[PDB]
RNA sequence: AAGUUUGAAAAGCACUUUGGAAAGAGAGUGAAAUAGAACCUGAAGUCGUGACAAAGACAAUGGAAGUACCUCCAUUUCAAC
RNA sequence: GAUGUGGCCUGGAGGUUAGGACGAAGCUUAUGGCGUGAGCCUAAGAUGGACCGGCCUCUAGUGCAGAUCUUGGUUGGCGUAGCAAAGAUCUAACGGAGAUAUACUCAACAUGCAACGUUGGAUACUGGAGCGGGGAAGGAUUUCGUGCCAACGGCACUCGUA
RNA sequence: UUAAUGAGAUUCCCUCUGUCCCGAGUUACUAUCUAGCGAAACGACAGUCAAGGGAACGGACUUGAAGGGCUAAGCGGGGA
RNA sequence: CGACGUCGCUUUUUGAUCCUUCGAUGUCGGCUCUUCCUAACCUAGCGCCGCAGAAGACGCUAAGGGUUGGAUUGUUCACCCACUGACAGGGAACGUGAGCUGGGUUUAGACCGUCGUGAGACAGGUUGGUUUUACCCUACUUAGCUGGAAAUUGCGAGAAAAAGAUUAUCCGUGCAAAGCGGACGUCGGGUCGCUUGGGCCUGGCGAGCGGUGGGUAGUACAUGGUACGCUCAUCACC
RNA sequence: GUGGGAUUGUGAAGGGAUCUCGCAGGUAUCGUGAGGGAAGUAUGGGGUAGUACGAGAGGAACUCCCAUGCCGUGCCUCUAGUUUCUGGGGUUUGUCGAACGGCAAGUGCCCCGAAGCCAUCGCACGGUGGUUCUCGGCUGAACGCCUCUAAGCCAGAAGCCAAUCCCAAGACCAGAUGCCCACU
RNA sequence: UUACGUCCCUCUCCAAACGAGAGAACAUGCAUGGGCUGGCAUGAGCGGCAUGCUUCUCCGGUGGGGCUCGCGUCCCGAGGCGCUGAACCUUGAGGCCUGAAAAUUCAUGCUCAGGGACACU
RNA sequence: AUCGAAUCGCCACCUACAAGACUGGAGCUUGCUCCCUCGAAGGCGCCAAGUAUAUUCAUGAUCACAAGACA
């Protein structure tokens, strides 16, 4: 008979199956839509997630009941060290899908991205692409590498370089992996004979985060989500739990299926792994790109309040450490948790909403601790609100007695 | 470890030999980096130097850039096969959460072990003082911190093919935990 | 419930060696020890092991025809037979 | 369902004719041969150790695949469910075969683990309506000492009401 | 008819609350992994489906669609 | 919209039948959860009206999505209050009890009415009344190992490849063009047979493209660590 | 050919013969995407506008703008919840002679409480094109006229398909690569 | 059947029932301490016209009651004040700092040929 | 290198394309006439590198997987 009452049912059918994601890394299944008329650009860019806090800025929106007032919006603090180009692929239409034509690499490449070559690297030969850097640039490499760059301007449709991030630049406590996280970077725009000299000009060449991503841009994240392991029912399908009068448990489903099918359908909520799945999440707006902490100290300071702050919160980010490059601020949130490699990708929606071309402007970006309630914004503050305490001034008096 | 690697594969002279030049290798590049450094800085203007900050191993309070600090430290060779020490341990941060009957038990495994890893001992015997000093406050109430004395001894039993090696591991009480750092005693 | 029904005779395994012991490995007795002790004969079912045969997923088995390989089986033939 | 069968097979009896220590019965089979078939016969045993085959007649407790059939044994499930009330044990020394048990390399960790009885310490429990000290009913040597670890005390024991 | 009495049956109100809106976090013991020990129920044979006919509701059949092998933790649709 | 008539469909009602199940297929309702159907309540379009507008009637294509909170009743059903864009109808063993719940129905206790001489009876009322087992196989949910195209073998040869002394006998460029641009030499030895300045191995000198290591200068890049000039030593092509 | 094994039932030590197997692949990345899954949905306000329409009474909609319900996927900056960090305090009875330090009451109990986890109880995000239906039309015969239809075309639905999104080579990728080894 | 290499033991936690995963491979790797950030809310001890506290000589310095001693002193007394935003805790299932700058922005210790198995008829 | 195998047509002239209500080409008379290469062949290969002056074939004894096979 027919359910006696209707409600939704409960969960996305088109994220199966609920398993744990091949890579931890955020990998862009497809790249926006390339148009020739544009210059040649790349698509994508890694970041690593630091934290969270939160700004405020005033919203541009005429018919918003917020329109030139305050608002407080979370973001996300997301540290983007240079990246290193080090390979060009090509890639070729055929009736079956793109076939990769060959691929060009850089006459060096650095340490860290021959360490993703190796499961021991401390202790193994070390002999990556030493074969590969003997062979170019002699007679027959330099004839093969014309070779694949001539195969690419007359097959490839699709024109890719190879970038590794950089963890030494990264230099973070926390991460503690050494091999560098490698991924292909679409080029867009222009014709192929113009991604190709781009892609030639970009070898064994760094690239700057501002140089994929604009500031009041909205970018798309590629990212594996936070790991829960073995989960029930209700939390890795929000089913309701059953009364408190059930025997033998009430975090259940309490009918997987009718007699006939004689089987349970894919469609029935069952307990499994939650979380460490892989995401592609739209509209995220980049709020600001800022610039090393040792470049520009004063990264949180704005045109409204003149305190000169960085962006890594007093205490630092918890579980992270400090920003000390880099860094994009998303509004809202990420998929995944802190330390986590992740994917900007440019935007594959269309950008023409109000919302998503309107300009931010910060006022006001906070920096209190993380730890419990924070009410301080920087160090000096604190020490003001205080003054001298026991501690100081038991140093205080030895260095001006016994030290000077 | 690999079989390129290994020590009985390689033998001693093989395996010293390697090792020799790379570590020979590891000085010369990072003097050929330090000289380039010091001359590019020497030549660098003031306000492109004031930039380039901590580069050249010119700040304070700051690692040498040019190598790790392992190999910066100083090796003396093996240790004696009898040796005391002296040091702190943190029971809290490994006890955190801990069912309460068994809080006790654990800390003493706990103890076992840390000092199992420092000297390369599976026999590692308890002192009654140590002992005392865990249990003094039931079996959950450890403290939060022990200091402790470890004593590495050598007796072996007649016919073993290798040498047995053991610990004594004893409480030294303290008024503070402020300030104590491990210590190799006599 | 239960035939002590080992062998003709206890000749019931000295002695050596390993093992804390049980026992093992040797060595002996006897026509026979795979007759070693409540021991004649020792089936079926089930299991271990070595060798070999292969085999996707048609649950397996079965029928009829061949073929590949094997065969301590049978029979025939080996000279103008 | 009926009937027939110089049709097959089993235990025993009356006759007859043979076999067996140069191996009877029984048992085993990629041992073949014969018979439409029930079955019969040979071969091999690196199986067995003393009985036994064929033919005519007589005779009967005479032929099994299954009766939630009887008895005995086995077996997948399966090293699986589990062995979670009565809170809790730690440490050193001694005792013990129960170890600190190692081809080569090799300093010890990464190659003898785990678990014990007693004594001294430590921590806790029972909390006098007691895992305190004595009796009836019931049991009947469980009492005590020495020895002892095969089986038993659903883990373990060097301990035991074994 | 009935004061008092009731682990008796019923209705409402105050108080109260995770009964619920709507779920979340924590603990001991389990499950889970290991050492030792070690069962029972059950067991024609077996075990992927759709339709078709069929003792009118198939794991075996007809015709199609699936199906590489072996495993760990769950689960209660089927095994009428 | 449709009397008098008449032709059908449906199995979401009851009945008729007794084919399956009596060495047992757990029998009401609700909760929970998934899926299917369309005779379409809302939502997307579109005709038509006794469609001025607004609000509506009827009809078409369409089941992708949605279709509620409560009072009384064990109830399905019914009724009322309220929200809403709407509160459409159904199936899945009258979906779903080794998923729950046990109010009802259907034991044994007991009360009432009616019936019976009586023991007792009543789709009449009432109150109280044990809801067992998964560790097997599939299914589903996740989680590991690992062969394999003759889907384990055949040696059983098929490229979404190149384009030539039959892929051998150079490399670029060009349209499977016409052409055009380049290529390390030299002096010996040894071995085998399209005889073509033959194939192969190997030695001594001199170049070139390079790799690695040392020295040395400016410069770039996130700024400890790479690259680039010049110069030595060495290895490789050889 | 070459290498490693096996011939295991009534002896030992040796020679043959015959069988079975190995003889080129390993290991590490970046990708392709067949197939399968598949998701967004709905309302209100502003404005249109007291306009169109209507004697009056009454009285709409699209572009555009701002929010919200349901659902989906995350996230922990804030706020709230949760404490066996028994963190720091308080406080009861007992207890080590008191104090200190504690301890027992299966976390004694009370307040505050980081980290973590977590609530539409908090915050973030949720997109592009086609093929057709029904229907309205164009051209246009059959049938000199007529006619969306007969041959041809146009426009065209929350359906359907693909993109985007999730798993992804038993889909056996002669896709591209890094180091050995093998062949040479 | 030689090398590259992979796995087990070890260490870490973005992973996790067990496998698996991400990493590390003498590495500020780990350990302890220091500082930071944060929590709690002023430790123990001693003292009140100093001999103590605070500031560079001027400041501050209790208590309802009760008990001895010929007015005074010296004793009991919850609580109060001072040293004292003090004492303690702060990474652990796993906060920050040894790489921007700082009237502190980090020190020290441990390792001494990593072991084992495959790869390899 | 086990390895003995089953397969028995080669190409650098087919290995380009499209239309069968009509693609060899014209004329006007529109189904006939005229012109042409006459609208019904991809090239070779089948035993003298070429159609002749020739030339070793056995006894592998009359079939047997061709006893060989780089065209
Ligand atoms: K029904
Ligand atoms: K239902
Ligand atoms: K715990
Ligand atoms: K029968
Ligand atoms: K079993
Ligand atoms: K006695
Ligand atoms: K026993
Ligand atoms: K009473
Ligand atoms: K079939
Ligand atoms: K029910
Ligand atoms: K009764
Ligand atoms: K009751
Ligand atoms: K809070
Ligand atoms: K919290
Ligand atoms: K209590
Ligand atoms: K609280
Ligand atoms: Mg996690
Ligand atoms: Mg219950
Ligand atoms: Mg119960
Ligand atoms: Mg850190
Ligand atoms: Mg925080
Ligand atoms: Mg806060
Ligand atoms: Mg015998
Ligand atoms: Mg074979
Ligand atoms: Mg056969
Ligand atoms: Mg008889
Ligand atoms: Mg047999
Ligand atoms: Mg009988
Ligand atoms: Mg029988
Ligand atoms: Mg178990
Ligand atoms: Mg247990
Ligand atoms: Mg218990
Ligand atoms: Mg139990
Ligand atoms: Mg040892
Ligand atoms: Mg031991
Ligand atoms: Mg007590
Ligand atoms: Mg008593
Ligand atoms: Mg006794
Ligand atoms: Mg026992
Ligand atoms: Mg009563
Ligand atoms: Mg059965
Ligand atoms: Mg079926
Ligand atoms: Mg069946
Ligand atoms: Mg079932
Ligand atoms: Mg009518
Ligand atoms: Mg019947
Ligand atoms: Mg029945
Ligand atoms: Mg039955
Ligand atoms: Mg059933
Ligand atoms: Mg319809
Ligand atoms: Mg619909
Ligand atoms: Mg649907
Ligand atoms: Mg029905
Ligand atoms: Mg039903
Ligand atoms: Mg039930
Ligand atoms: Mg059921
Ligand atoms: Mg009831
Ligand atoms: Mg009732
Ligand atoms: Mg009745
Ligand atoms: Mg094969
Ligand atoms: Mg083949
Ligand atoms: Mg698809
Ligand atoms: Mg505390
Ligand atoms: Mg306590
Ligand atoms: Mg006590
Ligand atoms: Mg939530
Ligand atoms: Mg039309
Ligand atoms: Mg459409
Ligand atoms: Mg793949
Ligand atoms: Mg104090
Ligand atoms: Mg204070
Ligand atoms: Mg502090
Ligand atoms: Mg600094
Ligand atoms: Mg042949
Ligand atoms: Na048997
Ligand atoms: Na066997
Ligand atoms: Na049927
Ligand atoms: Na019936
Ligand atoms: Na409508
Ligand atoms: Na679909
Ligand atoms: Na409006
Ligand atoms: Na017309």
């Amino acid at each position: 008979s027919h359910c006696k009452f209707e409600h939704p049912r409960h969960g996305h059918l088109g994220f199966l199956p609920r398993k744990r994601s091949r890579q931890i890394r955020g990998r862009a299944r497809a790249f926006p839509k390339d148009d020739a008329t544009q210059k040649p650009h790349l698509t994508s860019f890694m970041v690593f997630k630091a934290g969270m806090t939160h700004i405020v800025r005033d919203v541009d929106r005429p018919g918003s009941k917020v329109n030139k007032k305050e608002v407080v919006e979370p973001v996300t603090i997301l540290e983007a060290p240079p990246m290193v180009i080090v390979g060009i692929v090509g890639y070729r239409q055929t009736p079956v899908g793109l076939k990769t034509i060959g691929t060009v690499w850089a006459h060096h490449t650095s340490v860290e991205f021959r360490r993703r070559y190796y499961k021991n690297w401390k202790q193994s030969a070390q002999l990556a692409f030493s074969r590969q850097k003997q062979f170019a640039n002699t007679k027959e490499g330099k004839v093969a590498e014309a070779r694949t760059l001539n195969a690419f301007a007359k097959k490839a449709s699709v024109i890719r370089v190879i970038a590794h991030t950089q963890l030494r630049k990264l230099r973070n406590h926390r991460v503690g992996v050494k091999k560098a996280h490698v991924q292909e970077i679409q080029v867009n725009g222009g014709s192929v004979a113009a991604k190709i000299a781009l892609a030639k000009s970009l070898l064994e060449k760094e690239v700057r985060v501002d140089s994929v991503f604009q500031q009041s841009e909205a970018c798309d994240v590629c990212s594996v989500t936070k790991g829960h392991g073995t989960e029930g029912v209700v939390k890795r399908w929000g089913v309701a739990c059953l009364p408190r009068k059930t025997h033998r448990g009430l975090r259940k489903v309490a009918c997987i299926g009718a007699w006939h099918p004689a089987r349970v359908m894919y469609t029935v909520a069952r307990a499994g792994q939650h979380g460490y799945h892989h995401r592609t999440q739209l509209n995220k707006k980049i709020y600001q790109i800022g610039r090393s902490v040792a470049v520009e100290p004063n990264q949180a300071t704005t045109t409204y309040d003149l305190t000169a702050k960085t962006i890594t919160p007093m205490g630092g980010f918890v579980g992270y450490g400090t920003v000390r490059n880099d860094y994009v601020m998303l509004k809202g949130s990420v998929s995944g948790p802190r330390r986590r490699v992740m994917t900007l990708r440019r935007p594959m929606a269309p950008q023409t909403s109000r919302q998503l071309k309107e300009k931010i402007v910060l006022k006001f970006i906070d920096t209190s601790s993380k730890i419990g309630h924070g009410r301080f914004q920087t160090k000096k503050e604190k020490n003001q609100w205080f003054g001298p305490l026991k501690k100081d001034r038991i140093r205080r008096e030895e260095r001006l007695r016994k030290e000077r | 470890t690999r079989a390129g690697m290994k020590g009985k594969v390689l033998g001693k002279e093989k395996k010293a030999a390697i090792i020799d030049a790379r570590k020979k290798a590891a000085e010369s590049r990072k003097n050929r980096d330090d000289k380039r450094w010091k001359r590019v800085l020497a030549n660098m203007d003031e306000e492109k130097r004031k930039k380039f900050h901590g580069v050249g191993n010119t700040a304070k309070n700051s690692r040498v850039r040019g190598a790790t600090r392992a190999s910066l430290l100083k090796r003396t060779g093996r240790k004696p096969d009898a040796v005391s020490m002296e040091a702190t341990i943190h029971l809290s941060k490994l006890l955190k959460k801990k069912t309460f009957s068994k809080r006790a038990p654990l800390a003493i495994k706990r103890i076992k072990a840390f000092v199992g890893r420092l000297m390369k001992t599976k026999d590692n015997r308890i002192d009654a003082s140590l002992n005392t000093y865990i249990w003094h406050k039931g079996v959950k109430g450890v403290p939060g911190r022990v200091r402790v004395l470890i004593q590495r001894k050598s007796e072996t039993t007649e016919g073993n093919k290798h040498k047995h090696f053991y610990t004594v591991i004893s409480n030294v009480p303290v008024a503070s935990f402020k300030g104590l750092t491990t210590k190799t005693v006599e």
